[PDB]
């Protein structure tokens, strides 16, 4: 939930 | 307890152990499945165990779903061990961190020996670990051989369908490094200029024009836009694809919530690209 689809 | 070293770091953690929460890291999971570890914490995935890890979450108490660790019955649970993603925030993985030793397991596929063989560590089945990476290791060794050169010669992409948009994935993440770097299909320039999971339009899919796409779509992670795929296929611009017109569109030839990089994914999915590369079921 950020590897960023965040 | 005792010095576990993963990816150049060191953990002291109690060892062997059953007492391991799994919070964000799917790819634990699979390597609990193939291990047969049974963790006291497990991710749920829209409030159940999927069929396919009924096996290990016997004996598990849910953690919360995938992103959304429920640190109250993670302390609840008081785990010698902790398994994190390395896909949380930095500030959600030191929340984390409050309720026990917490290592942040790596999504990148490359990493996929370190995490199954981390788990093994923890849980006294080194030799069962090594048994099993050296399984995969045969496996695509005479699976290379059954793929044609023509197959291995074309334009292959994996997409994963998510909130109703198409993401793709860098070179070493997800499925990629089985697709491009153990079969040795070339990766398409978009792929290694992804610096993560990456939104693709498919405007940018129709230019790139692969000849065989894997569509990667899961219910659980498109619960706001359900139709997303049928949506895809009647779009004039998906039906001008290649792949779409040559029949090379494989959805879910891999179960949609395999993360990729695990010994469970690699083998699954280096099976189901020599089917799909080959069209024939003998490979
Ligand atoms: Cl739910
Ligand atoms: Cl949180
Ligand atoms: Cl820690
Ligand atoms: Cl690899
Ligand atoms: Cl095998
Ligand atoms: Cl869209
Ligand atoms: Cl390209
Ligand atoms: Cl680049
Ligand atoms: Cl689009
Ligand atoms: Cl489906
Ligand atoms: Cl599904
Ligand atoms: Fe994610």
């Amino acid at each position: 939930g950020t590897g960023t689809g965040t | 307890k005792k010095k576990i070293e993963y990816l150049d770091k060191t953990y002291e953690v109690t060892v062997p152990t059953d007492k391991i929460a799994i919070t964000g890291s799917v790819e634990s999971m699979e390597d609990a499945k193939l291990l047969d570890v049974h963790p006291q914490g497990a991710i749920s995935f829209s409030g159940k165990f999927p069929d396919m890890f009924k096996d290990i979450t016997d004996k598990a108490e849910p953690t919360g779903e995938k992103m959304e660790p429920n640190i109250e019955k993670i302390l609840e649970m008081k785990p010698d061990v902790i398994l994190a993603s390395t896909k949380f925030p930095e500030k959600t993985l030191q929340k984390i961190s409050t309720a026990g030793t917490t290592i942040p397991v790596s999504h990148i596929s490359s990493n996929w020996k370190e995490n199954m063989m981390l788990l093994a560590q923890l849980t006294g089945k080194e030799k069962k670990a090594k048994k099993i990476i050296a399984d995969y290791e045969q496996d695509l060794k005479e699976t290379k051989t059954k793929i044609n050169d023509k197959a291995k010669d074309s334009k292959a992409l994996v997409i994963r369908i998510r909130q109703g948009n198409i993401y793709i994935y860098p070179e070493q993440v997800y499925f990629n490094s089985t697709l491009y770097g153990d079969l040795g299909l070339k990766a398409p320039n978009e792929v290694k200029a992804a610096k993560a999971q990456e939104l693709i339009s498919l405007e940018k899919l129709s230019e790139m024009n692969p000849d065989h796409i894997f569509v990667q779509f899961s219910d659980d992670e498109n619960a706001d836009k359900p139709d997303a795929l049928k949506d895809l296929e009647k779009n004039p611009i998906w039906k001008s694809l290649k792949a779409v017109k040559e029949d090379h569109v494989y959805v879910n030839s891999v179960d949609p919530l395999a993360q990729g990089g695990t010994a469970w994914s690699k083998v699954r999915f280096l099976k189901a690209a020599a089917e799909k590369l080959t069209q024939n079921k003998l490979a």
